[PDB]
This record gives C-alpha cells, sequence and structure tokens, in this order.
C-alpha cells in the first residue's frame, strides 16, 4: 500500500483539502477490502485457517477441547481426593513435592493407576 | 509399574501451513510407540510457518527415529526433525512480594475472577456452579459469638486457599498464575506440564507502602491480555469491509445455476437435467440437492467468520 504523502501526490487538479481526505479513507478502506479477500483466498483451505473460522471445524475443537478438558478436571479433582497437594504450598522450600506432584498429575492425565505412582516414592 | 510421566520427543522448524495434523500423524504413526503430534501457531513473519512436537513412548528410543526421517519431506517441503530434550528449570522462582497478606488477598481475587470467566468461556459447569469457587467463598471467614460476649508478612489460611485455585488454574485450564500465561497447546505437547511459576524466598528490606500497590497494578495489567474476547468490529466495518449476506448469495449460487438454452428449455449443471421453464429449475436445486445450498451458507459464514475478526491474521 502507498501512504497518505503519494496518494494527494497523485491528484493535482481538484485540490482541495476537505475531497483529499475523504479520497484516502476510501483508498484505506478499498485496499484493505484487496487484502482481506487475497488473503482469504490464500489460506483457504489450511487446517489452522479452517479451524479458527471455519463452522464445521470450529465445532469440532470445541468438542475436542471440552473432551480433553474435562478429561484434565477428572485429574485435579482425583488429585484432590487423593490429596497429591494435601501439605503443598507453592513456594520454592517445596519445589521437590511440586514436581513430583505434576509427574502423578501427568500419569493421570495419561490415565494411569496408583501402581504406575509407585515409581516415583 | 509404568513411566507415564516421561516421554522423549522430535521437534520441526518451518512446517508449512498446507500441511494439516492427519498427513503428519500417519507419516509418524507406522513407527512403534507413537503417541500424539503437537503444533504451533503460525506465525506471520515466517509466512506463516509452523512448528511441530512429536511426541513418543519413552522406552522406544529418539536418536535412530530421528536419523530415519532426517532427510524426508512432506506436502511440498523438507522437514528436518531433532531430537527435543527434557526441561531443565521447571519450579521457577518470581519475586518474594506475592507472599503478602494484603497482596495474597487480591491474588484470590484475580484467580476467582479468572476461574469464573475461564469456566464460563469453555463450557464447563448465571453464578458459577464450581465447587472449589462456592466451597473456598465459605472459607475465609472470622467465626465468633460476640453476641453471647455481648449479652454476658504471610498469612497461610489465605496462602492454602489461593494454592487450590492455582493449581486448578494451572493443571485445568494450563494457565500458569505467577507468569501471566496461558500454555495453549501443552496438551498434545510432549511434557504436559512443564514450567510452573512459584513465589519467591524472601522480600529483605522492609514492605513498602506503595511498592505493594505499585505490584498489583504492574501484575492486574498484564493479566487483563487473558480476559480478553474476541475483538468484532462495529457492523458498519464488517458490512463496509465486506460482510456477504446469506440469503442474498444464496440466490446468486440458484440462479446463475439456472442456465438457459433455449425458448421455454432451462438446464442446471448440478445434475445434467432440464426443464419446461426458470421456476422448475428453482424447486429442483432446492429440494433434490439441499447439501449444496447449506454449502454456500457455511462457506458464506466461514467468510464472515474471518471479517468479523478485528485482530486476524495478516501479512505485515
Amino acid at each position: 500500500m502507498k501512504t497518505f504523502k503519494e496518494f494527494l501526490l497523485s491528484l493535482d487538479d481538484s485540490v482541495d483539502e476537505t475531497e483529499a481526505v475523504k479520497r484516502y479513507n476510501d483508498y484505506k478502506l478499498d485496499f484493505r477490502r484487496q487484502q482481506m479477500q487475497d488473503f482469504f483466498l490464500a489460506h483457504k483451505d489450511e487446517e489452522w485457517f479452517r479451524s479458527k473460522y471455519h463452522p464445521d471445524e470450529v465445532g469440532k475443537r470445541r468438542q475436542e477441547a471440552r473432551g480433553a478438558l474435562q478429561n484434565r478436571l477428572r485429574v485435579f479433582l482425583s488429585l484432590m481426593e487423593t490429596g497429591w497437594f494435601d501439605n503443598l504450598l507453592l513456594d520454592i522450600d517445596k519445589a521437590d513435592a511440586i514436581v513430583k506432584m505434576l509427574d502423578a498429575a501427568v500419569i493421570k492425565m495419561e490415565g494411569g493407576t496408583e501402581n504406575d505412582l509407585r515409581i516415583l516414592e | 509399574p509404568r513411566p507415564l510421566h516421561k516421554t522423549c520427543s522430535l521437534f520441526m522448524r518451518n512446517i508449512a501451513p498446507n500441511i494439516s495434523r492427519a498427513e503428519i500423524i500417519s507419516l509418524c504413526k507406522r513407527y512403534p510407540g507413537f503417541m500424539r503430534v503437537a503444533l504451533s501457531e503460525p506465525q506471520p513473519e515466517r509466512r506463516f510457518f509452523r512448528r511441530g512436537w512429536v511426541t513418543f513412548d519413552r522406552s522406544v528410543n529418539i536418536k535412530e527415529i530421528c536419523w530415519n526421517l532426517q532427510n524426508i519431506r512432506l506436502r511440498e517441503c523438507e522437514l528436518s526433525p531433532g531430537v527435543n530434550r527434557d526441561l531443565t528449570r521447571r519450579v521457577r522462582n518470581i519475586n518474594g512480594i506475592t507472599q503478602h497478606k494484603q497482596i495474597v488477598r487480591n491474588d484470590i481475587k484475580l484467580a476467582a475472577k479468572l476461574i469464573h470467566t475461564l469456566d464460563d468461556r469453555t463450557q464447563l459447569w448465571l453464578p458459577s456452579q464450581n465447587p472449589i469457587l462456592k466451597n473456598i467463598t465459605d472459607y475465609l471467614i472470622e467465626e465468633v459469638s460476640a453476641e453471647e460476649e455481648e449479652l454476658l508478612e504471610r498469612d497461610e489460611k489465605l496462602i492454602k486457599v489461593l494454592d487450590k485455585l492455582l493449581l486448578y488454574l494451572r493443571i485445568v485450564h494450563s494457565l500458569d498464575y505467577y507468569n501471566t500465561c496461558e500454555y495453549p497447546n501443552e496438551d498434545e505437547m510432549p511434557n504436559r506440564c512443564g514450567i510452573i511459576h512459584v513465589r519467591g524466598p524472601m522480600p529483605p528490606n522492609r514492605i513498602s507502602h506503595g511498592e505493594v500497590l505499585e505490584w498489583q497494578k504492574t501484575f492486574e495489567e498484564k493479566l487483563t491480555p487473558l480476559l480478553s474476547v474476541r475483538e468484532s468490529l462495529s457492523e458498519e466495518e464488517a458490512q463496509k469491509m465486506g460482510r456477504k449476506d446469506p440469503e442474498q448469495e444464496v440466490e446468486k449460487f440458484v440462479t446463475s445455476n439456472t442456465q438457459e438454452l433455449g425458448k421455454d428449455k432451462w438446464l442446471c449443471p448440478l445434475s445434467g437435467k432440464k426443464f419446461k421453464g426458470p421456476e422448475f429449475v428453482r424447486k429442483h436445486i432446492f429440494n433434490k440437492h439441499a447439501e449444496k445450498i447449506e454449502e454456500v451458507k457455511k462457506e458464506v459464514a466461514f467468510f464472515n467468520n474471518f471479517l468479523t475478526d478485528a485482530k486476524r491474521p495478516a501479512l505485515p
């Protein structure tokens, strides 16, 4: 895109201040209209762009997210009632407990039983 | 006993945007002990090129598998993977001022709002019916029999309350509180809960009177980006920029299909069937080819959805 200096310079006949600022602000939008229509057709069928904006794929990622998240909740709710952060404070003094707790969380995220956690002891 | 907490992995720089998950998955699926693939946000400065992490079972070795993919290409570009080593410094430090009476109380106020927003936004659980927001709000109370008497620096109570919110925010929503950042893709990435930021050691000096207010103004100003909704433009500007009407552009599909070969003889190229007038071809497309009329509406909404967003992807 060409800046305000350049567009005014290419109109040396009907040279008004009121008309110049209107036509440049119209040109701005006239150009940015083109860029969006170019960009849409440029990245039309790409999965990242499809997923963010296309109704069918937008619905899928929400369902995929909710299901993966609900499983991450179950882990927190398991760590609560198991009490993996029963005596745990987010402090550098209690750093080794956090790292062990996170590893215990990841195992539950994958879906391992209490027998799987025994290696951390 | 299984070591499921450990998982070794590959890393790939400069993956193309036309490449999807599906076809990276199929490339790595026929290896043994394959788990999952995770791609990052495509950055505009590199022409929207992604960064991938293929994660494996920790038993099966990575260095041979990285070599077996070392000079392989997908779609229209060459991958050249590298071995992604494990995370070094997990439990990181921040300011020691955060272990304070007034500051923890505000951290609990913020953490409540974060969960209130994120729960509603993600569509888990109009007051929030999450148990840790009800059950914790019951606590943080003085309870005394003052009526019966009338007639006759750390605060670990609040910190132990804060930890339950912060650990929920970190574990459930992948939100590192003390760093003030999300890990959005994290659940697919090799390490499911890597970096976590934690309260500092001590505050050496006397805790300054305005410095507690200054910390919160810096801290809350950084948290405000994390709560922000997708910035939709004004319904003028969306229409000006070029919002397509659904019913209008559906009419454009029907008429442009309904071609004329002669006098009272109309064909459409969505079947190969000729009719006696322009009215007969309209009822043919609506009734028999209901799949296409939705397909137009969907791709109109697809283009609209892009225009709706103010903070879009574009070339710098």
